[PDB]
């Protein structure tokens, strides 16, 4: 028997689950992408072939998704490092969390705007 | 050749999506 | 039998218990009861109503009137609560005549033995594995060995633990694999590590310095949010981490 | 006393310090790649070759590779330790992780160290 | 603690890898076209102009040297009677192994075909 139920606890819990998910995302991408970059010790034409197949609109929205993942992971990791090293850290947990929510929204709407204007002028 | 790397890309996306749903599943199931 | 009692002003709140019979059927499942509520009630009063009048196979732990001992930790609407404190005085959605429902079920992480009763012996085994007692010399001073009012106020705030497990059973690291000690064991070890008149601080810190010790905390604050005494469980964990870093 | 003593303390500290460094490394990489001149739409072999003709970017990319791979490998070690139920499964998954991480570090280091602009 | 368990496991895993590495090396060297009678600087230079053979030889060097050094550590531990003898023999082994790994890695990493 296995019951299925949602705990509905702190917001730091959802921060941690997003942290874990985005970290694993970047790890798998990094494996694949170090390979395709290692294709540069083979041929300029091989490298150009591959990275040109990386210039499609699907891969563009995926670039936006990966930008989001790395940005959230970086901000939340700063929060975690602060909690651990700063002695008054655990008191301002939720303050830091709201601050990095704000920073993420700002920087990410800016980054989507820039990447979007590039994708627009490229079509 | 390019086909190998697009195959690698879709495999990476499947592994990524599987891990996301598996982490959430292990979070919500009572074991 | 005869008849349930007379209500005075009732809202007829509904409870959803997660029943599980250990022997008669092993066919668990949810069961919904309808009980009257008041402004001056609590989930313990409502579970008492259920157990006395309607049901009577329903078991759960409770001792104290309101001098807290920590026996009735439950999961009430997702979070761990200590059912004697949920304080239904705050039911404003009662007035719009919406059907109110409360969801009760055992705490998560420990083996269930019946409805709302769990097996606390894993919890207490993890507790009595950080050596939660004062280890000292062997010839006591006959007159209460000395300690400053400054060294005394250091391990305060972890002397409030009633050992209810509302914290350990909200730790995702505890739901996970391996054997994490838990927030409560780490709190009751902080109490003794930061006690001046102790001679096993280093040995306790060496117990907490393993693979399944204090380094498995993923800095979720579920424990802090769940503690009914307000202990700052994760700041206790942080202080133990920093005592292991800078020492 | 289940593993090497004081290994968990230093893995913990390494995650913190490599995070502090990887903020700059990874976010500067993403910025300069995606939102400087034409983003991806300028990238090709000539771009890579004129970027890797600079000690700055060479050391930047090697530090990024090593820090990111050791960081991710330690994080996935933690994830495996939290999700694997059988000891045989944990053993073989940690071995697969170690193999893939070693292969990626070897390939990336080879490419960086041996890259020559004039190949054809 | 746990150093012997991992040295044991390393001998097993490096053996599995060294089967392919060392036996492919010996095959391609001794019984492919003219064996040794074709080998010279030009042969080495056109073999080491390939990422395949470069990585093959570096993996062979590192795995073979760490494997042999661990095995000889075991042999010394089983044959040396005095603790001072064991200390100085393990130090000589560590020195020779480090010197060989340093020299082989230098040669591989720095080799240039156009030397004269
Ligand atoms: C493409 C881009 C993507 C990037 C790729 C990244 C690559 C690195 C990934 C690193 C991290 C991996 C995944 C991390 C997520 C962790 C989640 C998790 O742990 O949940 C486990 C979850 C629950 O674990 P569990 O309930 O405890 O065990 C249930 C068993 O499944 C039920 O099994 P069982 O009960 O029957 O017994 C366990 C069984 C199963 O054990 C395993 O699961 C092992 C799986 C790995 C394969 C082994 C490779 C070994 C390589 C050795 C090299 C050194 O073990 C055995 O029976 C022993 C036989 C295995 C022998 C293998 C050695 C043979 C070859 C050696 C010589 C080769 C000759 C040349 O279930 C899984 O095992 C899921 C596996 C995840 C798949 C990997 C996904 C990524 C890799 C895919 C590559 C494509
Ligand atoms: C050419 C290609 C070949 C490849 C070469 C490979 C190179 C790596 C080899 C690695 C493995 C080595 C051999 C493994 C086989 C193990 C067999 C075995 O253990 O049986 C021991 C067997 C029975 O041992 P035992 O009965 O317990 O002890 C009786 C003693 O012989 C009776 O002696 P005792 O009772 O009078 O007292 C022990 C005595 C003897 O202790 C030794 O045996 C040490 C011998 C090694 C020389 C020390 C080099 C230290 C380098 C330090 C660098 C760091 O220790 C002392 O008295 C202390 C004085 C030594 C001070 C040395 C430091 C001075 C230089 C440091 C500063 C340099 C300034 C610049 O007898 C041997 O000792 C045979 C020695 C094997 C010779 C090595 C063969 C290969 C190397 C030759 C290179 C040419
Ligand atoms: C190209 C690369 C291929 C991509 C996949 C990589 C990883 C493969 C692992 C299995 C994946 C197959 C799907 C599955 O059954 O998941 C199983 C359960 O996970 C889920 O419920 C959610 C996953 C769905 C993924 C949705 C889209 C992805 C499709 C492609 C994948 C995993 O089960 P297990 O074999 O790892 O071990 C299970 C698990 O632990 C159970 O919880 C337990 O009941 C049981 O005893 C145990 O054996
Ligand atoms: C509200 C306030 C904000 C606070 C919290 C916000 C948290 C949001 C961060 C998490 C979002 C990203 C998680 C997962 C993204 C992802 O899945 O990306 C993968 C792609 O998977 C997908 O298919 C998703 C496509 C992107 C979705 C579009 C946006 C992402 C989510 C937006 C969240 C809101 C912002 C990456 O694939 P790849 O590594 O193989 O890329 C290869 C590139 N060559
Ligand atoms: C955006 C890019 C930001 C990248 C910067 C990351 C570096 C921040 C982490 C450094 C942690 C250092 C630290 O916190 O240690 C001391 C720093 O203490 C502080 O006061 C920190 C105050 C707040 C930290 C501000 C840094 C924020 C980083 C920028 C965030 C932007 C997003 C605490 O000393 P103590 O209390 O443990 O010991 C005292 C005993 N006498
Ligand atoms: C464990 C820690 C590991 C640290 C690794 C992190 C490295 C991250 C990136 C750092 C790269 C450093 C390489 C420098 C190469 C370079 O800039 O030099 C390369 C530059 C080209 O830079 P750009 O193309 O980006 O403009 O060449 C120049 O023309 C520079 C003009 C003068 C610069 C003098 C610098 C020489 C040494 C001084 C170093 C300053 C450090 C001071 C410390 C007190
Ligand atoms: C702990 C693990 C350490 C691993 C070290 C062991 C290495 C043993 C020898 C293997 C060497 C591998 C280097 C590859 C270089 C090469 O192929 O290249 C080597 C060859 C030249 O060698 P030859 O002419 O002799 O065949 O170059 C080519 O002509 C190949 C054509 C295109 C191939 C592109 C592949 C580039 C990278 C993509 C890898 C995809 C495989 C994925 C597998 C997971
Ligand atoms: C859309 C996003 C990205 C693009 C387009 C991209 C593109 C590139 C390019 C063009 C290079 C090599 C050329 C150079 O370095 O000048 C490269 C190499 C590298 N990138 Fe990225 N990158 C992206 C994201 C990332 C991320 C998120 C990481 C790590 C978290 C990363 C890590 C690396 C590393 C380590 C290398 C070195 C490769 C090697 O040494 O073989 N990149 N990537
Ligand atoms: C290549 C880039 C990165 C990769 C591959 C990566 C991967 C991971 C993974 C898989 C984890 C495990 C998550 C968990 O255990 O819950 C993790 C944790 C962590 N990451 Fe990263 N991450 C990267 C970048 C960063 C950055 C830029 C920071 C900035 C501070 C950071 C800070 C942290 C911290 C502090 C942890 C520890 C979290 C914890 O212990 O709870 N990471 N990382
Ligand atoms: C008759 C037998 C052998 C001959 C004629 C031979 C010949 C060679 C040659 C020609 C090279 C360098 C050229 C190249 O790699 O393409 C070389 C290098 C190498 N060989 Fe052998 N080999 C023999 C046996 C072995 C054995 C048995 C091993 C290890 C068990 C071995 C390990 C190595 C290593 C590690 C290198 C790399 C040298 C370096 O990096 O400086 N060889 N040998
Ligand atoms: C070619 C494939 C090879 C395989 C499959 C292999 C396998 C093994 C294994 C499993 C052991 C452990 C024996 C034990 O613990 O009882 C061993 C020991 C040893 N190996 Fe290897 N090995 C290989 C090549 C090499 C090479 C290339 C060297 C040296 C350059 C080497 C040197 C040694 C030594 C000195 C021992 C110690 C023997 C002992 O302690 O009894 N082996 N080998
Ligand atoms: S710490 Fe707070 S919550 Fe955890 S047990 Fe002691 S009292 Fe209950
Ligand atoms: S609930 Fe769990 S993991 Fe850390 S801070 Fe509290 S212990
Ligand atoms: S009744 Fe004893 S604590 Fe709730």
């Amino acid at each position: 028997t296995r019951r299925r139920t949602l705990y509905r606890g702190d917001p730091g819990m959802w921060s941690w689950v997003l942290h874990r998910i985005t970290g694993a995302t970047i790890f798998f991408f990094l494996f694949v992408h170090v390979l395709d970059t290692a294709l540069v010790r083979v041929s300029p034409q091989a490298y150009n072939e591959v990275i040109e197949t990386y210039k499609t609109p699907i891969v563009g929205l995926m670039e936006i998704g990966l930008v989001a993942a790395v940005l959230f992971h970086a901000l939340n990791g700063i929060r975690v490092i602060l909690i651990d090293f700063w002695a008054k850290g655990p008191r301002y947990q939720r303050q830091m969390l709201a601050v990095i929510a704000g920073l993420f929204l700002v920087i990410f709407i800016a980054a989507v705007g820039v990447i979007g204007m590039h994708m627009v002028e490229r079509f | 050749m390019v086909l190998f790397f697009e195959i690698l890309l879709v495999a990476a996306v499947l592994v990524i999506t599987w891990f996301a749903v598996y982490a959430l599943y292990r979070l919500v199931t009572d074991e | 039998p005869e008849l349930p009692p007379v209500p005075e002003g009732a809202v007829m709140v509904t409870l959803k218990i997660a029943r599980f019979n250990p022997e008669n059927p092993d066919a668990a499942g949810w069961q919904s009861f309808r009980v009257p509520c008041l402004p001056s009630d609590r989930l313990l009063n409502l579970l008492h109503y259920v157990k006395w009048y309607l049901d009577g196979t329903l078991t759960f732990r409770r001792s104290c009137a309101h001098g807290v001992c920590g026996s009735d930790a439950m999961r009430i609407n997702g979070v761990n609560r200590l059912a004697c404190k949920v304080l239904m005085r705050d039911m404003l959605p009662k007035n719009p005549n919406k059907q109110l429902t409360i969801t009760i079920e055992p705490i998560r992480g420990l083996p269930v033995e019946k409805d709302l009763v769990v097996n606390m012996e894993p919890f207490f085994d993890a507790y009595r594995a950080v050596k939660p007692f004062l280890v000292t010399s062997g010839n006591p001073p006959t007159k209460e060995r000395i300690q400053s009012p400054t060294d005394r106020a250091r391990y305060d705030d972890t002397t409030k633990c009633i050992l209810c497990a509302c914290c350990t059973t909200s730790c995702p690291v505890y739901w996970s694999e391996g054997s994490y000690f838990g927030p409560a064991a780490i709190v009751n070890a902080h109490r003794f590590i930061f006690d001046s008149r102790d001679e096993a601080a280093a040995e306790r810190l060496d117990i907490l310095n393993e693979v399944d010790g204090v380094w498995r905390c993923r800095t979720t604050f579920n424990c802090t949010e769940a503690c009914p005494r307000g202990i700052q469980v994760t700041q206790a964990i942080q202080e133990v981490k920093r005592a292991l870093m800078f020492a | 006393p289940r593993g090497i003593p004081y290994f968990e303390k230093y893995a913990w500290l390494f995650m913190r310090f490599s995070g502090i460094a990887l903020v700059f490394l990874a976010l500067g990489h993403l910025f300069i790649m995606l939102m400087w001149q034409d983003g991806v739409y300028r990238i090709d072999f000539n771009y890579v070759a004129e970027r890797w003709a600079s000690p700055f970017w060479q050391i930047w990319d090697m530090a990024l590779l090593w820090l990111a791979m050791i960081h991710g490998a330690n994080g996935m070690r933690t994830i495996i330790g939290d999700y694997a139920r059988k000891n045989v499964t944990k053993f073989w998954l940690n071995s697969l992780l170690l193999l893939a991480t070693g292969f990626t570090l070897v390939l990336g280091s080879y490419v960086l160290v041996t890259f020559d602009a004039n190949i054809s």
